[PDB]
C-alpha cells in the first residue's frame, strides 16, 4: 500500500479520491516505520484530516490514532513512547502532539 | 539631508551649465485675502484693548474691506468650481 | 493686481489638451471602452498641465472660425495617429481569422456571408497576444512621445498642408493584407497541402471523404501547428509596430 | 513581463486546448475514417450514416475522460490566476 | 495661518476632487479595469450589475489602501487636528505617504518618459522626482498593469470557445453557435476554479508584491 | 525511493500528483545522504509541508520526521546530531530546524 | 546527469517539471566541481528554493546542503570550508552564505 | 527553458576560455543571474563562482586573478566584478 | 534566440578579425549586452572582454592594445571604450 | 526572412561591399568592415551615434598616405546613415591606428 | 519585402552609376556605395543622403577638375534630394578628387 498504492492511476481520480489516497499512503508508510522500531511487531495507524474553517471558537485540529502490537514482552520506553509522537505529528501537516494517542496490542493507552 | 545638500550642489551644476503657476497664484491670493483679513482683525482687537491711536473709522473701514475682499475669493471659488464640474462633465 | 489673466491660461492649455485627447480617445489600450472616460479625461488634462507651459501660447480667440480650423487640425492629427497606430493590430486580426477560417472554425460564411454566425475565436486571440505584446513594448509612452513631438515638426498655430500624405495613411491600408498574408504563409501553405493530400483521398472510392474525416484532422493540424508558429509573431510584431511608427514619422511631417 | 514570457503564456495556453480537445477530435476522426473503410469495402455510399457513430463516439468521449479535462483546466486557470500577480509590468 | 474663513473655503473646496483622487492618485483604477475585462470575458456585460462591481472596488480599495490612509493620518491628519500643524503643512506632510505608494508601484520607463517631457534636469535619485512627474506616470502604469492583468484574463475564457468549436465543427455540426454553448462552460469554470476568491487574492497580491 | 522513481507516472497527473511526487522524490534523496553518513545503516525521512491555508494571520512551517539505523553500537555524535538537523532543515524551503525530529532504531529521541 | 537529464530530450509536463529538472542539474553540477576538488570522494548538493507568501511583502531566502565525503584522512582547511561555501552561494540566485551548511561522511558540521 | 539553455551556453564559453589561459588546465563557471525587475526599486546584482584546476605547480598570477575576474564580469549583464569568486582546485580563493 | 544568435555571430567576426592580426594567433570575445535604467543614479553600460593568445614572444604594442579597443567599442553599439578589458594567454591585462 | 534577419543581412551586406572598394584600393590587399548600428529607445533624447572598426592589410610595405587614411574615413562614414567620420577607427595588419 | 525591394532599388542604381562613370574615358572601373537617409519611431529630421565614389583610371589618365565636376552632378542627380557636398570622389591610390 502506501507509496505502491498511487501507482497504477486511472485518468479516472477525483481530487477527493487522489486525497483519500495520499491519507492511506501516509498512514501506510507511518505504520511501516514504527514496525521498522525494535520492540514493535506490527502497527496501525489512522489519520483524521479534516476541515480548518477561521472561527477561533470551533477549530478541530488534526487527530491521529495509533496502535502497535508488541513483540512478547517488549514493553515501550517512556522515550519510545516520546519518539513516536514526534514520528507521527512531524509527518501530519499541522499535527499538535498531544493529539497523537497511541495504544498497545491489550487496549493500554501508552501516550495520555 | 546630506544627501540633499549634493542634490543641490548638483542643481546648482546643472544652473552653471545652462548658463510663477496657476496654483502660486491661487495660493498667493489666499494669503493676500488672509493676511487683510488678519489685519483688519488684529487692529480692531487693538481698538477693543484700549491702545491709543487707533481711531474707530479706520478698523471700520478695514473691516469693511476685509468683507469684500473675502467675498470676491468665495465668487473666485465659486466659479472656479463650476468650471471644473464643467470640464470633468466632458465625454470623451 | 489679482489680475490672473484667464484667456492666455485657456488658450495656452486648450489646443494641447484638443490633440492629447483626440490621440487619447483613438490610440489603441488608451482607447478601450474599459477605462472609464474620467481616467482618460484626468489622464489628457495632466499631460497637458506638464507640457502646455513650454509651447507658445496661441491668441486666436474661441469665437472665430480660425479656432474652428485649430481644433479640426488637432483632431485630425490625433486621429491620424491613433488609426495609423491601429492598423497593425488590424493586420493581426487579419491573419488570425484567416487562420481560423482556414481551420473550418466558421465555415456558415461560405454559404451565408454576413449572417449573424461569425466566431473569429483565432482573431481574437492573437488580437490580445498583440495587445499584450504592445504593452510590453511600451508602444503606448512612445504614441504619447510622438504626440508631443509633432508640436516641433507641425506648431498648434494653423499651418498649411499637403495632399498625397493622406493617400499614405489610407495606402497604410495595404500593409494590413500585405503583412497578414505573411504571417498566415508560415501555416496556411502547409495547411493547404493538408487539403491537397484529403484530395488525393478523394481521388479514390468516390464520396466517402471530406465533412466526415477531413475536418478533425485539418482542425488538429492547424492546431498544433499555429501552436508551434505562435513564437513566430513576436519578431513579426516588431516588425509591424517598427514599420508603423517610422511611417508616421516619415508621412506626418 | 518580457515578451518571452508572453508568447510562452500564448504557446502553454494553447497547448493546454490543443490536450483538452485531442481526444474528441481524435476519436471523432477515428471513427469517421473507419465507417468510410467500411462503407468502401462494402460499396454502400450515404452521407448521413458516418454522421451516426460519431455522435455516439464522441459522447462516450465525454464519459471516459471527461474527469481528466475537467480536472487539467482547472488547474491551468487555478495555477495561472495564482501566478498572476507575478507576471505583473 | 489662514483666516478661519480661508481655511473653511479651502476645505469644502477640496472636498470636491474626492472623485478625481479616488480615480487618478488610487487602487481604484487597476480594480475597476480588470472587472470591466472580466464581465467582457465572461459573456454576460451586465451580470453583476455596474453597482455590486463598484461597491466591491470600493471594499477592494479601503483595504488595500488602509496603511497610506492611516500613515496619513498619524503623521497629518493627527497633528493637524491638535493645532500643531498649520492647513497649508498638513496637505504637504500627507502627500508624501501617498506619493511614495504610488512611486512604488509605478515603472521606470514610464518616469523616465515624463521625466524628459518635462524638459526638466537629471533625476540622480526617486527623491528629486516632483508630483508633476509622478502622477501621470502612475497613471500609465497602473493602466498598463490593469490591462496586462485583465489580457492574462481573458485567455482561458476564449480557450473553452476554441475548444467547444472545434469539438462542434469536428461533427459536421457547422450552423451551431459556439457562443451560446460556451458560456454555460465559461460560468461552470469560473463558479468551480473559486472564480472570485482567487481573483480577488491575486489582485490584492498584485498591489502588494 | 528514487528521484528518477516517480519521473514517469504517464500523464493524466493531477499537479496534486507532481507535488506529492516531489514530496516523495525530496525525501528519498535526503534519507540516502543521511544513510552515507558514516554511522548510518539506512534513514528513513518523512516531511510534512502544510499546503498554504489563507485561514491563519501568517503562514504555518513544515516539519520533519528522521529515523536513523546505525551500525553495531556507532552512537551518533552531538556534532553529528546538528548536521543532520542542518542538512533535512535546507533542504526544506522555510524548514525551521526546531521542527526536525531525529530518532534511532530503538526510539530513542536524539533530537 | 544535470543539463545531460535536461538533454534527455523529454516532454516536460509542464513549467514546474521545468524549475524541477533545472534545480536537479544545478545540484549536480555543483556536486561535481565539489568532487574534483583534491580532498573531496563525493559529494551531494541539496537546494531549497523558497516561496512567497500571500499578503506578506515580507521576504526570506534560498538553503542549501551539502555533504562531503573526504580522501582517507583529507581534513577540509578552513579556507576549504570557505571556498566551498562561496562557491554554492553564488551558484543560487540570492543565496545567502550563511544557509549553506558543509557536513562530512562522518556528521561533523564544517561550517557554523 | 530558453533562458536556462543560454546561462549554460555562457557558463560553458566562459570555462572554455579560461581553460584556455596557459597556468588553467580545466575551468567550471557557475551562474546566478536573479529576477529582473521593470519597477521603480526592485533590482539585485548577479553573482559569479569560477573553480579552476592548474597545471601541476602553475600558480596564477596576481595579475591573472584581475584578467579571469575582468573577462567573467564582462560576460554577464551587470555583474560587478567584486561578485566573482575564483577559487582552485584545493579550496583556495585566489579571491 | 534571435538576439542570442546575433551575439554569438557578433562575437564571432569580432574575434576573426582580431586574429587576423599579425601578432594574434587566436582571440575571443564575451559580449555582455544588457538593458539600462534611467534615473537610477549611477546605472552601468555594455561591456567586453577580449582575451588574445600571442605568437611566440608576440607582444602588442600600446597602438595595439588601442586599436583592439577601437574596434571592438565601435562593433557594440553604445559601447563606451572603457567598458573593453583586453587581456593576454598569461592573464595580464593589456587594458 | 524575419524583420530583424532582413536588417543584419543588409548590415551584413554593406559591410561587404565596403571592404571590397577599401580593397581595390592600391595598397589594400584585403579589407575588413565591422558595422555597429545603434538602438532607438524611449528613455534617451538623441541616438548614440552608428561606429565603424576597419582592418587594412597592406601590401608587402604600402603605407598609406594621410589623404589615403581620410578618404577612407570619408568612404565608411558616408555609407552609413549618420555616421559620424570621428567614429570610424582605421587600423592595419599590425595593429597600428591609422586614424 | 518591402524592406528587399527597398534593398534592391539601391543596389540597381549603384550598378547602373558606376557603369556610366567607368564608361567615360579616363576610367577603368567604378565603385558607387549610397547611404540613402533613415526613419525614426519619433521626432522629425531630414538626413541629405550620401554617396561615395571610388574610381580607377587608366595608367595614367588623371581625372580633370571639369571631370570631378561632371561625376560629382550626375551622382547628385541620380540620388533624390543629394547635395553633391555630400559626394565624396576617391581614386585607386586613396587620394580625394572632390
Amino acid at each position: 500500500v502506501g507509496f505502491e498504492l498511487l501507482d497504477q492511476e486511472k485518468f479516472g481520480i477525483s481530487q477527493f479520491s487522489e486525497q483519500v489516497n495520499y491519507q492511506r499512503a501516509l498512514e501506510g508508510e507511518l505504520a511501516r516505520t514504527i514496525e521498522t522500531l525494535g520492540p514493535v511487531k506490527s502497527a496501525r495507524v489512522h489519520l483524521a484530516m479534516p476541515k480548518p474553517s477561521l472561527f477561533v471558537r470551533e477549530q478541530k485540529s488534526p487527530s491521529a490514532s495509533v496502535t502497535v502490537t508488541l513483540e512478547p514482552g517488549r514493553a515501550l520506553d517512556e522515550g519510545q513512547i516520546s519518539a513516536v509522537v514526534h514520528l507521527v505529528s512531524s509527518a501530519v501537516a499541522g499535527l499538535p502532539p498531544g493529539n497523537v494517542t497511541l495504544v498497545d496490542q491489550s487496549g493500554h493507552l501508552l501516550t495520555q | 539631508a546630506i544627501q540633499g545638500i549634493e542634490g543641490v550642489i548638483s542643481q546648482l551644476q546643472a544652473t552653471a551649465m545652462a548658463a510663477v503657476s496657476f496654483a502660486g497664484q491661487l495660493h498667493a491670493a489666499l494669503d493676500r485675502i488672509s493676511d487683510r483679513q488678519a489685519a483688519a482683525r488684529v487692529q480692531a482687537e487693538k481698538f477693543t484693548l484700549g491702545e491709543p491711536g487707533i481711531a474707530l473709522n479706520d478698523v471700520m473701514a478695514d473691516m469693511q474691506k476685509a468683507s469684500v475682499s473675502m467675498q470676491m475669493g468665495i465668487q473666485v471659488r465659486n466659479k472656479l468650481v463650476a468650471a471644473y464640474q464643467e470640464v470633468m462633465s466632458m465625454q470623451v | 493686481v489679482t489680475s490672473e489673466q484667464w484667456l492666455y491660461w485657456l488658450h495656452l492649455y486648450f489646443w494641447p489638451l484638443l490633440r492629447v485627447l483626440a490621440l487619447i480617445s483613438t490610440a489603441p489600450i488608451l482607447s478601450e471602452r474599459a477605462i472609464p472616460k474620467r481616467v482618460k479625461l484626468g489622464l489628457g488634462i495632466m499631460i497637458t498641465l506638464v507640457i502646455a507651459p513650454s509651447l507658445p501660447a496661441n491668441d486666436t480667440p474661441l469665437f472665430s472660425i480660425a479656432a474652428l480650423w485649430l481644433a479640426m487640425q488637432q483632431i485630425l492629427i490625433g486621429i491620424a495617429l491613433g488609426f495609423t497606430m491601429q492598423f497593425a493590430f488590424a493586420a493581426v486580426r487579419t491573419a488570425g481569422e484567416f487562420i481560423g477560417l482556414q481551420m473550418g472554425l466558421s465555415f456558415a460564411t461560405f454559404v451565408d456571408p454576413g449572417s449573424h454566425l461569425n466566431m473569429p475565436v483565432l482573431a481574437r486571440i492573437m488580437d490580445m497576444l498583440a495587445m499584450l505584446l504592445f504593452l510590453t513594448f511600451n508602444g503606448h509612452l512612445w504614441l504619447i512621445s510622438l504626440l508631443v513631438d509633432t508640436f516641433h515638426t507641425l506648431p498648434i498655430g494653423s499651418n498649411p498642408v499637403n495632399s498625397n500624405a493622406f493617400m499614405a495613411l489610407a495606402r497604410a491600408g495595404g500593409l494590413i493584407f500585405l503583412n497578414g498574408l505573411m504571417l498566415a504563409l508560415p501555416v496556411i501553405t502547409l495547411l493547404l497541402t493538408l487539403n491537397l493530400a484529403l484530395g488525393l483521398l478523394n481521388r479514390m472510392a468516390p464520396q466517402l471523404s471530406i465533412f466526415v474525416i477531413g475536418f478533425p484532422l485539418t482542425l488538429t493540424v492547424g492546431i498544433m501547428l499555429m501552436a508551434a508558429l505562435m513564437p513566430l509573431i513576436a519578431p513579426f510584431c516588431e516588425h509591424l509596430f517598427s514599420e508603423i511608427f517610422n511611417l508616421l514619422a516619415d508621412i506626418v511631417s | 513581463m518580457t515578451p518571452e514570457s508572453v508568447m510562452m503564456m500564448g504557446t502553454e495556453a494553447m497547448k493546454v486546448a490543443l490536450a483538452l480537445a485531442a481526444p474528441l477530435l481524435l476519436v471523432a476522426l477515428i471513427t469517421g475514417l473507419i465507417i468510410s473503410i467500411l462503407q468502401a469495402a462494402t460499396q454502400i455510399n450515404e452521407m448521413t450514416l458516418s454522421f451516426i457513430p460519431k455522435i455516439v463516439a464522441v459522447f462516450i468521449a465525454i464519459i471516459v475522460a471527461g474527469p481528466w479535462m475537467l480536472n487539467l483546466l482547472l488547474d491551468y486557470v487555478r495555477t495561472l490566476f495564482s501566478n498572476l500577480p507575478y507576471i505583473i509590468g | 495661518s489662514w483666516s478661519l474663513s480661508v481655511q473653511t473655503l479651502v476645505f469644502i473646496t477640496s472636498l470636491t476632487f474626492l472623485p478625481a483622487i479616488l480615480l487618478m492618485m488610487t487602487s481604484f483604477t487597476r480594480i475597476i479595469i480588470v472587472f470591466g475585462l472580466l464581465r467582457n470575458a465572461l459573456g454576460t456585460p451586465s451580470a453583476p450589475p455596474n453597482q455590486v462591481l463598484l461597491g466591491l472596488a470600493l471594499f477592494l480599495t479601503f483595504f488595500i489602501m488602509s496603511p497610506v490612509i492611516d500613515k496619513i493620518y498619524v503623521d497629518a491628519y493627527q497633528p493637524f487636528s491638535e493645532q500643531k500643524i498649520s492647513m497649508q503643512e498638513a496637505l504637504d506632510k500627507g502627500a508624501q505617504p501617498l506619493r511614495a505608494f504610488m512611486l512604488r508601484q509605478t515603472r521606470e520607463a514610464d518616469l523616465a518618459l515624463f521625466a524628459r517631457l518635462a524638459n526638466s534636469g537629471p533625476l540622480q535619485g526617486p527623491e528629486a522626482v516632483p508630483m508633476r512627474i509622478l502622477l501621470p506616470a502612475y497613471v500609465t502604469s497602473e493602466l498598463k498593469t490593469a490591462f496586462q492583468i485583465g489580457f492574462t484574463i481573458f485567455i482561458p475564457f476564449l480557450i473553452i470557445d476554441l475548444v467547444i468549436a472545434s469539438v462542434l465543427m469536428a461533427l459536421g455540426m457547422m450552423m451551431v453557435p459556439p457562443a451560446t454553448i460556451a458560456l454555460p462552460f465559461k460560468l461552470m469554470l469560473f463558479v468551480l476554479v473559486d472564480g472570485w476568491q482567487l481573483l480577488m487574492g491575486s489582485l490584492a497580491q498584485s498591489f502588494y508584491s
